[PDB]
């Protein structure tokens, strides 16, 4: 059905112009939905708005109904339990002394007995892939590794929505693929919805749903193969189409037309091979 | 003509460097994370003087026993742009912050202001945004002013740490285009990026380093000729290169290895013809 | 700091801190020759039990010699008299004050000596939670101790990061063309203070982001927590206790009364 719904909402920071205005959208259950757009004007605030950190300016027209629990000042902590966030900067989010302490921070806050905490933290750290660094200090960890630990902290609590607030912005284009693969495998295994608010459209190219934000208002919602062909809209808004679609555009200008169903390297190599054969 | 002979810094470690970078060309300094890029960063203008060898930079000489007197001329000739410049903003006025660069190298007030306005215009920003406080700048705009303070006094050699770390692709493309245009004027840029696609797109000399030592120094078309070498030395590959490898794994021949997007497009167009 | 295999590194840090406090109170308490020698031999026995090289304590003591020698000289000349070797133009060059002078000296030395081991046997996090355990009886006040312990643990790892950010912005400003260190104290009022604000606001932003992350992970106060990292009393933790007790005897059977 529908897991997370925001409708008829608008937020002003504390303030010369509404950052979010009349935003209305929905999230499918157990699907990868990614928000894209120009920097500011919505991307930076949705994550802190979903779990009741920030608040809508007019609570009368609030409609945040994550998992059927209408968000409000009374029931913030239930949403906090049901939604986890991986923030942008990894250095100033690694709370706790070391790994196996950061990952168990949520369990420590939930007041569960220590042996179960040890079991769960060990299993989660093994699942993420930080088994060999189970007791390393944060200084020794190098960049993307830290993010992995953060994901473990989200994974131990058993959430239902994981929001990546530009979690892969400050990493090299190699570790970003590793973190994307890890997140996809975790989504497949634990069966949890993922909302990836990232400016990098490599993540959006593989997402099940993508939502474009213009100036605080949703502009288009659909599958990546349905929206990215509309290159003029993305260029006017201020976004550059991803690798496979940019290549398709280059071949289209080069004098050869390709079907619009192609979405990634697979079936594109097939289309080119068949075209050469035919 | 940057020239390093027997350069080695001790006490991150750098040992036994020997190379020569020419003038009027792009330079990309690629290396593994924490494998010596940051140490070689600060030797270009004697932040960290070498413990051996000699450095020749635009007629200036750097030796281990050289003192701190007269280094302002070298820092004029060679400038650095450190990573995450959003934290180095200093003055109260954006114009004052940008003109703070030339004010330390004998530039008069009128010419300092003229250079500051010219370089804000070249970086673009906005014409009406030159008076607000730098702290009031919104995100990426805060980056665009900072580079101006480094690029105000037309340094002969400019050395850049990752400038596009955390920028949208359009902003990164515009920034790289500006840097290439500046290089086209006769200067040299020494750009450091983990992002390999930028190196493949805009470079002429590639300096592949790892483990605190220099390994390869050659044009980008030559450093990517052996994928086994790249895998062995933990160095990434261009996205177009990976696409070419995947396409070749399907049995389709490509006339020459392409690096940039138009090169791959032309190569596959020739292959189908 | 320095690791090793000596049995001292095995005992509870809380026991280490309690024994250190008791030892500092005893050294502040002993005020005669016999008790001074008792505390001296106990401290040197503790040092030899640690098994560390004498240079490890000597180099740590070296930077703190100015204050101890100045205090010793000031208190010696405040009451010295008696024998005189030579007479200068002003100073009488008294000598009997030594009857306690160097005594006070060695006192501070032992103090630093104990402090020395306290900073070489345990990593700072252990000292932090030992401090939390020692201040636990403060819970009768309205102020809580768990939040203080958590923020101390956070600061003990952000402070090196803050200093690294400071040296980074120093290098950036120097590369831009600024001059800081050789401009004299007169130029420091135009170099460091106007640079101070951006690093402070960056640190404030880092703290705000950390607070946001902690509150978004479910930090419902600091009263219902269940600590993950725990330290338990061992049987070996008895060796510093009886030791302490022995000193108590050798402090009550020889006190000046």
């Amino acid at each position: 059905g529908s897991d997370n719904i925001i409708s008829f909402d608008h937020v002003t920071f504390t303030s010369p112009r509404p950052a979010l205005s009349d935003l209305s959208f929905a999230i499918e259950r157990g699907s990868w939905t990614a928000l894209i757009g120009h920097n500011g004007s919505g991307k930076s605030t949705v994550s802190k708005l979903i779990n009741g950190l920030l608040a809508p300016d007019d609570l009368d027209k609030s409609s945040i109904t994550v998992d059927g629990v209408k968000l409000g000042a009374d029931t913030v902590w239930e949403v906090r339990e049901k939604v986890g966030i991986v923030f942008q900067n990894p250095d100033n989010q690694f709370v706790g002394a070391t790994v196996s302490d950061d990952v168990a921070f949520g369990l420590e806050n939930r007041a569960v007995p220590r042996p179960e905490m040890l079991k769960i933290v060990a299993q989660a750290v093994a699942d993420v892939g930080m088994a060999d660094y189970a007791d390393s200090e944060p200084s020794n960890l190098s960049g993307g590794q830290k993010q992995r630990v953060a994901i473990a902290g989200i994974l131990a609590v058993k959430p239902q929505v994981i929001i990546l607030d530009e979690s892969t912005s400050m990493l090299d284009p190699e570790g970003k693929e590793q973190i994307l693969d890890l997140v996809r495998k975790i989504k497949e295994d634990n069966n949890l919805t993922v909302i990836s608010i990232t400016h990098d459209l490599e993540e959006a190219a593989g997402a099940d749903q993508v939502l474009v934000l213009d100036d605080g208002q949703l502009l288009d919602q659909g599958k990546p193969e349905e929206i990215f062909p509309k290159v003029e809209m993305l260029k006017r808004i201020g976004l550059d189409i991803p690798f496979v679609y940019r290549l398709k555009q280059l071949l289209k200008e080069r004098g050869i037309v390709l079907p619009d169903e192609i979405d990634d390297d697979e079936k594109l190599v097939q289309s080119l091979w068949q075209l050469n054969s035919k | 003509a940057i020239k390093f002979e027997n350069v080695s810094y001790v006490y991150i470690g750098l040992d036994q460097l020997n190379f020569s970078l020419e003038e009027g060309k792009f330079i990309a300094l690629v290396g593994h994370t924490g494998s010596g890029k940051s140490t070689l960063m600060q030797h270009f203008n004697a932040l960290l003087k070498p413990t051996s060898g000699k450095i020749e930079i635009a007629g200036y000489t750097i030796t281990p026993e050289t003192g701190n007197k007269g280094l302002k001329d070298l820092r004029r000739k060679v400038s650095l742009a450190f990573q995450f410049s959003e934290a180095q903003l200093f003055e109260n006025t954006v114009l004052k912050d940008v003109e703070y660069g030339p004010r330390n190298f004998g530039f008069s007030e009128d010419e300092a202001r003229e250079a500051a306005l010219k370089w804000l215009k070249k970086v673009g920003l906005k014409d009406d945004l030159i008076e607000h406080s730098p702290f009031d700048l919104s995100g990426g705009q805060m980056r665009r002013v900072a580079l101006a303070g480094v690029l105000a006094y037309e340094p002969e050699i400019i050395c850049l740490d990752e400038p596009a770390a955390g920028l949208d692709p359009m902003g990164r493309l515009e920034m790289m285009q500006l840097f290439k245009d500046y290089q086209a004027a006769g200067h040299t840029v020494i750009l450091v990026t983990h992002n390999m696609d930028d190196v493949a797109d805009y470079a002429d000399d590639v300096l592949a380093l790892e483990h605190g030592r220099l390994i390869k120094h050659a044009s980008p078309k030559e450093v990517f000729k052996d994928s086994e070498w790249l895998q062995k030395h933990h160095l990434a590959e261009p996205r177009s290169a990976r696409f070419a490898a995947k396409l070749e794994a399907a049995g389709l021949k490509l006339p020459g290895q392409p690096l940039t997007m138009p090169e791959l497009a032309d190569a596959i167009k020739q292959s189908l013809k | 700091y320095l690791p090793g295999t000596t049995f001292v590194y095995r005992v509870d840090p809380r026991a280490k801190l309690l024994t250190t406090f008791y030892f500092i109170i005893m050294i502040f308490l002993a005020n005669n020759w016999v008790s001074y020698l008792v505390i001296s031999i106990f401290g040197l026995a503790y040092v030899f039990a640690t098994g560390l090289k004498a240079r490890v304590f000597w180099d740590g003591v070296k930077p703190m010699i100015w204050m101890i020698v100045f205090t010793s000289l000031l208190q010696t000349f405040f009451m010295a008299g008696g024998k005189v070797y030579w007479h200068w133009w002003i100073f009488t060059l008294s000598s009997e004050g030594l009857i306690n002078g160097l005594y006070v000296f060695i006192r501070f030395a032992m103090i630093i000596l104990v402090s020395t081991v306290m900073t070489v046997t345990t990593k700072p996090l252990e000292i932090a939670d030992a401090m939390e355990w020692m201040l636990t009886p403060l819970k009768l006040f309205k102020v809580n101790v768990g939040m203080i312990s958590l923020v101390i643990s956070i600061a003990l790892r952000f402070v090196p990061t803050l200093f690294d950010q400071t040296v980074k912005i120093m290098n950036a400003q120097r590369s831009r063309g600024a001059d800081f260190n050789d401009g004299g104290l007169v130029k420091r009022a135009k170099s460091v203070v106007p640079m101070l604000v951006p690093l402070f606001i960056d640190s404030l932003e880092v703290a705000l982001d950390l607070s946001t992350a902690m509150e978004s992970r479910g930090y419902k106060g600091s009263e219902g927590r269940t600590r993950y990292r725990i330290l338990e009393w061992s049987k070996v933790d008895l060796i510093p206790v009886a030791y302490c007790l022995l000193l108590t005897i050798l402090m009550i059977t020889t006190r000046k009364h």
